[PDB]
RNA sequence: CUAAUAGGGAACGUGAGCUGGGUUUAGACCGUCGUGAGACAGGUUAGUUUUACCCUACUGAUGAUGUGUUGUUGCCAUGGU
RNA sequence: GAGCAGAAGGGCAAAAGCUCGCUUGAUCUUGAUUUUCAGUACGAAUACAGACCGUGAAAGCGGGGCCUCACGAUCCUUCU
RNA sequence: AAUGCCUCGUCAUCUAAUUAGUGACGCGCAUGAAGGAUGAACGAGAUUCCCACUGUCCCUACCUACUAUCCAGCGAAACCACAGCCAAGGGAACGGGCUUGGCGGAAUCAGCGGGGAAAGAAGACCCUGUUGAGCUUGACUCUAGUCUGGCACGGUGAAG
RNA sequence: CAGGGGAAUCCGACUGUUUAAUUAAAACAAAGCAUCGCGAAGGCCCGCGGCGGGUGUUGACGCGAUGUGAUUUCUGCCCA
RNA sequence: CCCCGCGGACGCUACGCCGCGACGAGUAGGAGGGCCGCUGCGGUGAGCCUUGAAGCCUAGGGCGCGGGCCCGGGUGGAGCCGCCGCAGGUGCAGAUCUUGGUGGUAGUAGCAAAUAUUCAAACGAGAACUUUGAAGGCCGAAGUGGAGAAGGGUUCCAUGU
RNA sequence: UGGGCCACUUUUGGUAAGCAGAACUGGCGCUGCGGGAUGAACCGAACGCCGGGUUAAGGCGCCCGAUGCCGACGCUCAUCA
RNA sequence: CGACCUGGGUAUAGGGGCGAAAGACUAAUCGAACCAUCUAGUAGCUGGUUCCCUCCGAAGUUUCCCUCAGGAUAGCUGGC
RNA sequence: CGGCGACGUCGGCUACCCACCCGACCCGUCUUGAAACACGGACCAAGGAGUCUAACACGUGCGCGAGUCGGGGGCUCGCACGAAAGCCGCCGUGGCGCAAUGAAGGUGAAGGCCGGCGCGCUCGCCGGCCGAGGUGGGAUCCCGAGGCCUCUCCAGUCCGCCGAGGGCGCACCACCGGCCCGUCUCGCCCGCCGCGCCGGGGAGGUGGAGCACGAGCGCACGUGUUAGGACCCGAAAGAUGG
RNA sequence: GGGGACCGUCCCCCGACCGGCGACCGGCCGCCGCCGGGCGCAUUUCCACCGCGGCGGUGCGCCGCGACCGGCUCCGGGACG
RNA sequence: CGCGACCUCAGAUCAGACGUGGCGACCCGCUGAAUUUAAGCAUAUUAGUCAGCGGAGGAGAAGAAACUAACCAGGAUUCCCUCAGUAACGGCGAGUGAACAGGGAAGAGCCCAGCGCCGAAUCCCCGCCCCGCGGCGGGGCGCGGGACAUGUGGCGUACGGAAGACCCGCUCCCCGGCGCCGCUCGUGGGGGGCCCAAGUCCUUCUGAUCGAGGCCCAGCCCGUGGACGGUGUGAGGCCGGUAGCGGCCCCCGGCGCGCCGGGCCCGGGUCUUCCCGGAGUCGGGUUGCUUGGGAAUGCAGCCCAAAGCGGGUGGUAAACUCCAUCUAAGGCUAAAUACCGGCACGAGACCGAUAGUCAACAAGUACCGUAAGGGAAAGUUGAAAAGAACUUUGAAGAGAGAGUUCAAGAGGGCGUGAAACCGUUAAGAGGUAAACGGGUGGGGUCCGCGCAGUCCGCCCGGAGGAUUCAACCCGGCGGCGGGUCCGGCCGUGUCGGCGGCCCGGCGGAUCUUUCCCGC
């Protein structure tokens, strides 16, 4: 809507709001990034360090597929399967696990992040952590890879 | 000219971008002329399906998506081969065939073929003089029971093997993912030095006994 | 020569007052400087000087207000000198 | 009232000056801080901490010059 | 000297009087030899003097034609914040307006050139612009053309 | 109808030409003098290109490129 | 246990209403409010209107701090507005602004290059200018004469206005 | 916005300047009002629309509000006060 | 009477022509014609920038910049 | 409490004209400073200048929420409106978010208390619990001795208010610890189909746009910055083809 | 692959107990109110008119006067310490 | 020193055909700047863009891998979403910048050369006869010509192919036609033509009305039609139209059956024996351009110049090695996609005569320039011309009367008719140019139903009228309350789940045949 805006309140002002004195001109300071080592050299450094210059191996061809590897968390994992298979396996009398198959619910590594309730689960991915698979090992579950 | 804090933007508007600039203004005439042509093919051919030939399983190539499943070009010439079709009586009888594509293991092989036979039972055939049927398929199965198929023949889905829970072994939980997965990148990343250094070393030592 | 041939101001009074000799465009010559294009508070020659009918000022010319109209003869405020 | 390399100012006497003896702290490192300052950089400087050393009987002192000056981004090159 | 700053050089001559002219001199700021120096004729070229001639002047006057002027008819334009009498003050340091004073009397005609810092043109002088263009070169970076080497078209014989 | 004249100085030899719309000149041109290149597979020049084209229907008493500027008289020294 | 009385103002669009205290300069600039204004769309006003819409004019009556608005009179002759939202090519004194129109100047400058006109008559509403006649003059054969080229293109010639 | 400028005082260059350059506070710029006749900055005081009262700075012959007080004490005569 | 004046026909076209040379002339245009387009070229520079009331209310200073008629930056401002 | 009232008077005036007193220079603009002898403006009418797209940033409103979003496609008498609306869910592909860090190879965010043991060696095998540590502040909330009442009292019945102190502490802030990735220094252990120039682990510093019980996504609006003709008008120029 | 069982939600029912009849509704009662029709037919009730009537509210068509009270303010007398 | 055959050339107004030029919005091939940005500027950017040249079509181009990948692999081209403002390029500055995978729209494949076999099996032309004319074919004939072994046709093309055997299946294509089709298919297929509901009802307004009231019946009449336009206002019913899987007439076209006629000729599996490929091209060097392509992505010039278990690619130059993947240097191909020119339509929160196209109109017109080119202004009487007969003054322009009209205070540039500016009339004023702010005063024009001044509640008194008041009865309707008085219920649990995988659903990353159809 045009009728809420500062152009419908600044009707009568001479200068539209950009002064008299300095006026609005059209390009004073260059166009886009223009004069970002000469003299907007403090804007550029204050607020964007690291813009100049290269840094690192430049890699021909990247294929973003070959490293396609989603990760998900720990405190995560037992929503990848349905409530009921957690409160079936908790109140089982055996000793069977559930298997969680992340890689089929999307994610190829399973990082350690949070903590596990205390039940055993066989857990397959295609990587784990360290940490990761510490505290599977410790509810007393198993961590095997898939390809 | 910048001011205070911001992005260092870089928009692509260097290069009169006014003269060439689509608008989509047709886009809801051009849904209905591709629905109106849909409608108009399914008519001409009319008990065939409406989507057109029987497509093959075929998985995603890269490592991205190999776990996933979706329909190819053609069946491939090895599979119409064991499937007993011959391929250019394929086309006519609606499979499509992918003459260029070839079958790496017989995991996907033989599940095409499958794919084959059973859209081989499926299949109605017209006599092609409706006085006189041939060979193609009774009267009583063509009579009513023949109607145009709608959406993709035998559409491909994704199949999950769903897995019992179990206890689990000794053997299991003494497995070692996070050492396997460390050693096995170290063992493919040394093994060609590896074995240089134990060709140079029978070098030294056959010079040496000798 | 004369009594004397004092010094000055007025947008260094005064160019829709003039003139255009000078300076200060374009042509050209000489000296000096510069590789050169070219330059010279150096010299020299040739080089378009537009408009007033408006307002005021001023100069003159009719008139105007008040004595009822109109005319004759007059006075002198003021200004100049 | 001399000298301390140099401009000037400060400082300094069994010193910081002069002469000897031994040396290489003018080395390898991570941060913090001060100065200009926008509390950005560079340069310079201060106080530490971790090595390895020098010197001295030792306490210690030393990571350049008694202090205040003596200097230099991106990109590229070159060496380790 | 069309070339000399000092300089209106110095001497002579021309005049009553000459920063002018001519002749002469010459350590000549900074003359000079394909241009130097002469020399008739020529020149809408620059300069000085003399005779004659005259309103250029003393020193203005008079006359003639066409205007201007007045009239009938016809009929623009420039320019225009508002306008239009001054002295002083202060003020963007030179007012038509403001302050203080002087004062102020309709509507006009012919003139006039003091003012309106009159009009005409977004100063051409001067500076600035990270605005140009014409030209030059011992600026930077190129380039047509040219010189040169190599390869190919490109072959057959001999002497070195 | 229809020249004022004379004595000189500077410049350009003269006649010619020139900035249409501020400069008619002492400027340009000029004859004369001098220098340079070239014998044609060439000199000088045009051309995007062609063994293209101009000089050239030419040939050194010619063509092309420069400087100075009639006559007279001279045109000195210097090749760093 | 109110009842011889059967009764008792207003209010409170709560985005409303009420109370008390202090305060009020403003360029550049920012913010808020606008029941200020223009045009068009969705709703709504059982809206307005040929018994007179818009627009315009007005020494008419008023309201609001203001932007503005309402009403009377006249002219006009066919459409228009209020409210809730939505959307803008949405508000002018300037730009040596653009286009159009109009003033003062001003009945002014001006209608002054090449010697020159005058008398009578006719036609005609009308004669300095037309036509005829009579004079006086000019071009003066390198013409103000008689013919062509280029260019023009019917200007040629009659008649009429 | 990143042209500032002015005044008391301190203060540098300059003969000085309504000059150029600093420090401090205030002001003008952005600000009207009373007074200084007049005036960007001085003196008083800062501002919604008004009535009454009283002041500031400054005034009270007349312009021009207010001494038209029987104001006090002296000083001063200028033919540029 | 000549390097004379002139008609018509031809030739040379824009970084080109043509010039007895003045940067002259090339259709009132010439130190690079005219026409259309790229093009609404760019401008740190000049001019303008349209209704009302209420509230708050500056800066001409710091640092850096081929920076000095401009910006970035801190400061001062407003709003939430 | 008084007077006065229809063809003459009564009231009104913003509005029309005129008179007088005081005040009052012409607006716009640049500017330290304009009434300026600074520029533009003779007059009137109509037109006339911060726009739209894209991309960011922050604020605000809305829906859903560890998710969110169909925008491309498809299905729905193909069509007045309707080029709308509705729907899809094995159309969520995908985007953004949910994980960071390193140039990369790669790696990748849970601790606290109580116990027996090697040696409770700065510590390794487990147990049991709990589930992001602690300090200082911290809105709110909770407890609360003691008071506040009636016509009065010996003695409790029900709850309301004030209340010194005490407690749990949201968000957020400061600080101290802890965890993840990079890089140093020191050091000793562990693993085994590959006994390796293999893999893992510790302590103490330090670099990160990190973790430490999510806050995002989509839509709308506003403001600011930017690229585009870019608020409007304005060069001297440059290029292409005639 | 089908068919089952189980779990989680649901959608209808067969019944009871619990809180309510509610802002989800009807029937009975009880109270109250209104309306219509009878009866009540006059010291009641209502309607309209008159008084230069009174008590209230508002307000005088215009122009004016006075009084006392209160707020603010400028003055003047008188008296006491 | 002649005649023939061939080869290589030439001429012809030879017989029959074809091309040229236009448009050019979209498409293909080249060529190709500078303004601009970088706050200067040269690389870069603008931009492979403007301008320039050539060539097409209803689309064009592309296109069936000398591909992507590195996977558990995909599988022609084109378009959309995303990848992604990413990898990368870049005075690594300003800036630039794809692809693969994934999801969709669409979907379609093929043909030669070569190697071989088959008595050149092949093709064009000219005559003759017949069936038909429609994009001129068929059939037959010609000791009729020519092309062609310097290679036509059939088979066949990397997905392998061919020939023999052996076995199995006889399976059935195309085209032109007669009669009729069902007739086509979101409801005939298309084109053209002609038609199809209902008020001009009563009373009124007006110049004219389509306006305003009304039309008892459940409501004037029709409505599958209440879009629009015209008509003297503003109309569903006055007219054209609108709606309708409405009607009638004519023409054209693409899908089958019975039949006609013509061509029309073997397919698969196994075994054996054979056969297999595009060269001044690839590739290398160098140069210039181009790209995101970076020790060189693509293109081109010159030089070098291939191979055959070879060659290309495998995004860092090189050697060795393994592996993967394709098969270049020949050709065709629909669809999805594009479209500011053209033909014909529909629509709009757009503009409303200085706007919107330059052009609402005799507009690319008038006019300007030698030319290339530049390029306007300009809409409106009225319902109907009913466009002012006639009289009169004047020479006429022009007037005064008269007349038409609802209106000429609508009179042919004529709807309305502002401001600036001007004339006249009326009022007021005038020597400090006008104009302005504040305060009054005077006059004037209007306004006020001004001119004896409000009103209304209760009470008192006076004189009058009356569906006449309270209380009771009957009926109707409400409001409030009632242990649930009675139902109907509502929320929360609460059990047999009798009741729902038959006799109720939807789900679940929960278990299973241990009854059932696929190893
Ligand atoms: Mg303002
Ligand atoms: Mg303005
Ligand atoms: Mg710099
Ligand atoms: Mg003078
Ligand atoms: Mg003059
Ligand atoms: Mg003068
Ligand atoms: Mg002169
Ligand atoms: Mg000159
Ligand atoms: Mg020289
Ligand atoms: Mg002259
Ligand atoms: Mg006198
Ligand atoms: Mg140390
Ligand atoms: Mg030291
Ligand atoms: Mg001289
Ligand atoms: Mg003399
Ligand atoms: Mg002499
Ligand atoms: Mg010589
Ligand atoms: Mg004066
Ligand atoms: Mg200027
Ligand atoms: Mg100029
Ligand atoms: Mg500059
Ligand atoms: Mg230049
Ligand atoms: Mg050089
Ligand atoms: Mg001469
Ligand atoms: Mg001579
Ligand atoms: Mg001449
Ligand atoms: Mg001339
Ligand atoms: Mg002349
Ligand atoms: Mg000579
Ligand atoms: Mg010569
Ligand atoms: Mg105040
Ligand atoms: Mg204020
Ligand atoms: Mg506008
Ligand atoms: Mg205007
Ligand atoms: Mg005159
Ligand atoms: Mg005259
Ligand atoms: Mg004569
Ligand atoms: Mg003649
Ligand atoms: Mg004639
Ligand atoms: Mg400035
Ligand atoms: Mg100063
Ligand atoms: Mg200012
Ligand atoms: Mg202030
Ligand atoms: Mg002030
Ligand atoms: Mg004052
Ligand atoms: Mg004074
Ligand atoms: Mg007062
Ligand atoms: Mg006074
Ligand atoms: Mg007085
Ligand atoms: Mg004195
Ligand atoms: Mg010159
Ligand atoms: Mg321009
Ligand atoms: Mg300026
Ligand atoms: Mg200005
Ligand atoms: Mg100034
Ligand atoms: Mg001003
Ligand atoms: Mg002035
Ligand atoms: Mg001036
Ligand atoms: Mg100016
Ligand atoms: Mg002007
Ligand atoms: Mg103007
Ligand atoms: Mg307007
Ligand atoms: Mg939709
Ligand atoms: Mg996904
Ligand atoms: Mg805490
Ligand atoms: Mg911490
Ligand atoms: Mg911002
Ligand atoms: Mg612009
Ligand atoms: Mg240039
Ligand atoms: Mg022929
Ligand atoms: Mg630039
Ligand atoms: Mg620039
Ligand atoms: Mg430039
Ligand atoms: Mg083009
Ligand atoms: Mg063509
Ligand atoms: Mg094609
Ligand atoms: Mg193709
Ligand atoms: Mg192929
Ligand atoms: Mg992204
Ligand atoms: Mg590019
Ligand atoms: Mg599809
Ligand atoms: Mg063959
Ligand atoms: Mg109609
Ligand atoms: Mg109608
Ligand atoms: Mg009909
Ligand atoms: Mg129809
Ligand atoms: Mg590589
Ligand atoms: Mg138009
Ligand atoms: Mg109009
Ligand atoms: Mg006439
Ligand atoms: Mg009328
Ligand atoms: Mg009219
Ligand atoms: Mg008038």
């Amino acid at each position: 809507p045009s009728r809420l805006r500062k152009t419908r309140k600044l009707r009568g002002h001479v200068s539209h709001g950009h002064g008299r004195i300095g006026k609005h001109r059209k390009h004073p300071g260059g166009r886009g990034n223009a004069g970002g080592l000469h003299h907007h050299r403090i804007n550029f450094d204050k607020y964007h360090p690291g813009y100049f210059g290269k840094v690192g191996m430049k890699h021909y061809h990247l294929k973003r597929n070959q490293s396609f590897c989603p990760t998900v968390n720990l405190d995560k994992l037992w929503t990848l399967v349905s409530e009921q298979t957690r409160v079936n396996a908790a109140k089982n009398k055996t000793g069977a696990a559930p298997i969680i198959d992340v890689v089929r619910s999307g994610y190829y590594k399973v990082l350690g992040k949070g903590k596990l309730p205390k039940q055993p689960v066989i857990v397959k991915a295609k990587f784990f952590s360290r940490r990761a698979e510490e505290k599977i090992k410790s509810v007393g579950g198993a961590c095997v890879l898939v390809a | 000219a910048p001011s205070r804090n911001g992005m260092v933007l870089k928009p692509h508007f260097h290069k009169d971008w006014q003269r060439r600039v689509a608008t989509w203004f047709n886009q809801p005439a051009r849904k209905i002329r591709r629905r109106k042509a849909r409608q108009a093919k399914a008519r001409r051919i009319a008990p065939r399906p409406a989507s057109g030939p029987i497509r093959p399983i075929v998985r995603c190539p890269t490592v991205r998506y190999h776990t996933k499943v979706r329909a190819g070009r053609g069946f491939s010439l090895e599979e119409l081969r064991v499937a007993g079709i011959h391929k250019k009586v394929a086309r006519t009888i609606g499979i499509s065939v992918d003459p260029r594509r070839r079958n790496k293991s017989t995991e996907s092989l033989q599940a095409n073929v499958q794919r084959l036979k059973e859209y081989r039972s499926k299949l109605i055939l017209f006599p092609r003089k409706p006085s006189a049927p041939k060979k193609g398929d009774s009267s009583a199965e063509e009579l009513k029971l023949a109607t145009q198929l709608t959406g993709p023949v035998m559409p491909v889905r994704n199949v999950y093997k769903k897995e019992k829970a179990r206890v689990i072994t000794e053997e299991e939980k003494n497995f070692k993912a996070f050492a396997s997965l460390r050693m096995a990148r170290a063992n493919a990343r040394l093994f060609g030095i590896r074995a240089k250094r134990a060709k140079e070393a029978a070098e030294q030592d056959v010079e040496k006994k000798k």
